[PDB]
C-alpha cells in the first residue's frame, strides 16, 4: 500500500489514541503562555527532552494556584496528533503540584554499571534447607509468609532476622541484617520484603545503599516488595522477583499434597503387582495339578 | 529419610515387576514394602514448624 | 506509574517504531534546505497535510536527480520521533520521482471490481485427475509440477498449454491459455506460473485482462507466480496460491505413496482378523474335544 | 472406483473381525479379499508405472 | 522383552522366508515394526518387518544412573559470561569441527 | 532413534495419558473378580 501523507497522519493518531490513551505525567513548566482566548498553553520539560502541552479554558477552571517558571506538576493528559501539521502534543485535564526524577536518575547510573546483569545472579537451590526472612516482626508479610509456608510445607527451618522496613534509618539496618546473615551462614536461600504501601513508604529498598547489599551478596535472594504491581531498584538487583510475599513462599517452598500424591500412587502400583504376581504363579499351579488329575488310571 | 525411603520404595517394586523371586523372598520383600510406606507417610503428616529469630 | 518526560518520549519512539517500521510515502517536496554537514532536511507535504523529513549523506549519495522546490517523489520511510525536542519526523533511505505506482493502482482497481473477494472462489478437486500446466514449453513451473508429481503422485496425469510468460505478448497467450483449458475442460485444475523471473516477468502477470481471465476460469486455478514473496495478481485472484511451483504441485499430487503403504496397512490386519478367528474356533472344539477324553465309556 | 475395493476390504476386516462368520462363507470371504489385496498390489504398482506414459516428461 | 517392559510381537510368512539368521531365545534383534492395538479383543501387538541382529541399553541404562545422582539439575548449571574475554576450544587440532 | 522396549512403552503411556485424558465410557461388566487385596478387577 503507497500510503499519501493525509492517509500517514490518520493512522498515526488512530493509533497513539488507542494505545496510549490518558497517562499521568511529571515535570517542569516552562514558556508559559496565556492566549487572551481563555486558553492555557505551555511546554513540559526534563533535563533531556520535552513535549508540547495544553490545557482548555472549560478543564482549565479547576486550578487552585497560579504557575510559575519551575515549578514541579503532576498531569493527566491524552496523547494527540494536530493532524494538517504534524504536531505532537498532550491535552491536560488535571493539575496539581521530587521521587520520580530519583528513581529514574539513580536507575541508569546502576544500568551501566552492570548490577543488573545475568552473569551475576544464582540459582535458587531446591528443596531449599533453610529460609531466612528479613522484615518487621509485626509486618503484614511475616505472617502470612508463615502461614502460607506452613499449609505447603511444615518442617522448614525458618529464621527471622529483624529490622526495620520504614523510616530514613531503615536502610541501615536491612544492610546490616544481610551481612549479619551471610556471615553467620546457617541458611541457604534469604527473602527480604515488605507488604503493600505507598511510594512514599517504599523508598526504603531503592537506596544505593541496599542495592549494592544484595549484589556481593553470597546468599540468593528473592525480593517480594509491596502489591503485584509495584517495581524498586532491589528487584531488578535480587536474583528472581517474586510479585507478592505469599508467591515468594511459593518459590522456595515445595507442595506436601503433591508428595502425599506421590506416596500414595507408589503403593498402588506395589498392592497391584503382588496380585499379578500371585495369580500367574497360581494358575502354573492350577495346571499342574489339573495334568495330575486327568491322568488317574 | 522420606526421599531415601521413596527411592528405596522404588526398587522393591522393580524386583517385583522382574518376576524371579521365590514366594518366601516376595512375600518377605512385600511386608518390607508396605510397612516402609506406611512409615513414610506418617512421617509426612506429622512434623511441625519451628521458628526462631535473631 | 508515573511518565517522566524522558521515559514518555521514549515509549512513544519505541511504539512507533515498532508498530509501523518502514513504509511507501508519496508527496510534494518543500522547504527543501542543505547545511554544511550534508544532510537534507525538507518538509514532505499534500493538498491538507504536513510531514518533516530527513535524509542523511549515505542515502543521498546514490540519489541521480537533484530535488528542487515543487516536486513530486516516492518514498521509503522510517518512522521516528526526536526526543530532545519533540518532533515527529520520518528518516528516508530512498527517493525517485513508475510500474510500482501503476502496479498498485491496478491492484486497487482490481480490488474495487471484487475480483480478490473470497466469495467468488471455487473448492480445489480432492483427489484429482487430470491437472493442467499453463507454462511456457520448457519453463521451470513445468519442470517442477512434473518433478513433485513423479514423486508424490504418478498417477496423476498432465495436461501442458504452451504459453508466452513474458514480454508484453504474454498477457495474451496467458488469457487464451486459461480460455482453451476451460473450453476443453480437459483438467481438473490449472497450475498457472512461470517460476522464477524477474520484475518485468512478474508485470507480465500483472495485467487487468490476465486476471479477468482467472476469474472467469469456471475450472479451479493455482497461481505459483515466483517465489513466496513475489506475489502477483493472479495469486490475488487465483482461487489458491502456491509459494512455488512445487507446493502447487504437491497439494495438487495425490499422496500416491500413502496410498499404498495405506493399502498395506489393511492387508496386514486382515491377516491378523484371519489368524485370530480360526484361533478362537481351534481352542473351541480343542476343548470338546478334551472334554470326550476325560468322558470314557 | 479404486477407493470402493479398498474400503470393502476394511469392511470384510469390519464382517470378518465380527467372528459370526460360518467357516464355509468365511473362507470364500477371505478369497475375495486375497484377489482384491492382490489386484490392489498391481494397480498400486501400475499407478507408479504411469510415470512413463501419463506424466509429460518431456518438453 | 527387556528388564522393564514386554512387548507382544508377530511376524506373518511374507517376511519369516527372507531372514537370514535363525531366531533364537536370549538373541538380540532388531526389528522395524508398526505399532497396533488389535480392536475386538483389545490387546497391543507389533507387527516385524525386518530382523538383523548393546550400545543403546548401556546409554540408557547409564542415563537413569546419573539422573538419579542429579548431575542434570538446573541448580549446577553456570551462567555464561557476557563479554567473554578467553574462549578456549578441546577439539582434535586434524578436525573439521 | 532406536527404542528399547522400556522407553517404548514410557511414550506410548504419555501419549494416550496426555490425548485421551479423562472420558466417560459405557459398557457390561464382564469377569468379574477380587483378590485380597481389594482392589476390583473386570472386563467391559
Amino acid at each position: 500500500a503507497i500510503f499519501t501523507v493525509s492517509r500517514l497522519n490518520q493512522t498515526v493518531r488512530l493509533l497513539l489514541e488507542h494505545e496510549m490513551g490518558q497517562v499521568w505525567i511529571s515535570g517542569e513548566i516552562s514558556n508559559f503562555t496565556q492566549p487572551a482566548s481563555g486558553h492555557w498553553y505551555f511546554t513540559l520539560k526534563d533535563d533531556t527532552a520535552q513535549v508540547r502541552c495544553a490545557m482548555f479554558r472549560n478543564s482549565n477552571r479547576r486550578v487552585t494556584f497560579r504557575p510559575q517558571h519551575g515549578q514541579q506538576v503532576l498531569v493527566r493528559a491524552n496523547i494527540t496528533l494536530y493532524e494538517p501539521r504534524g504536531d505532537y502534543q498532550i491535552i491536560v485535564e488535571s493539575m496539581q503540584p521530587l521521587l520520580q526524577q530519583k528513581y529514574e536518575q539513580l536507575k541508569a547510573k546502576l544500568q551501566a554499571e552492570g548490577l543488573f546483569d545475568q552473569q551475576y545472579k544464582k540459582p535458587l537451590p531446591s528443596p531449599a534447607h533453610c529460609v531466612g526472612v528479613i522484615t518487621s516482626k509485626t509486618g503484614a508479610a511475616l505472617h502470612d509468609i508463615l502461614h502460607v509456608l506452613k499449609r505447603r510445607d511444615p518442617s522448614l527451618p525458618v529464621i527471622i532476622y529483624p529490622a526495620a522496613v520504614q523510616g530514613d534509618d531503615a536502610p541501615g539496618q536491612i544492610v546490616r541484617a544481610i551481612e549479619l546473615a551471610n556471615q553467620r551462614n546457617e541458611c541457604d536461600v534469604l527473602i527480604v520484603g515488605r507488604g503493600g504501601g505507598s511510594l512514599e513508604d517504599l523508598w526504603s529498598f531503592n537506596d544505593e545503599r541496599v542495592a549494592r547489599a544484595i549484589f556481593t551478596s553470597r546468599i540468593p535472594v528473592v525480593s517480594a516488595v509491596g502489591a503485584e504491581t509495584d517495581v524498586t531498584i532491589a528487584d531488578f538487583v535480587a536474583d528472581l522477583r517474586a510479585p507478592t510475599p505469599s508467591a515468594a513462599a511459593e518459590v522456595v517452598s515445595r507442595n506436601q499434597q503433591e508428595l502425599l500424591r506421590q506416596v500414595q500412587s507408589t503403593r498402588q502400583r506395589l498392592e497391584m503387582a503382588m496380585d499379578y504376581y500371585l495369580a500367574n504363579r497360581t494358575r502354573r499351579f492350577t495346571q499342574i495339578h489339573h495334568r495330575l488329575q486327568q491322568q488317574h488310571p | 529419610s522420606f526421599e531415601k525411603a521413596l527411592s528405596e520404595l522404588e526398587q522393591i517394586v522393580t524386583r517385583l515387576e522382574s518376576g524371579d523371586l521365590p514366594l518366601e523372598e516376595a512375600l518377605n520383600e512385600f511386608e518390607r514394602g508396605v510397612q516402609l510406606a506406611r512409615q513414610g507417610q506418617a512421617k509426612l503428616q506429622q512434623a511441625e514448624q519451628r521458628v526462631q529469630i535473631l
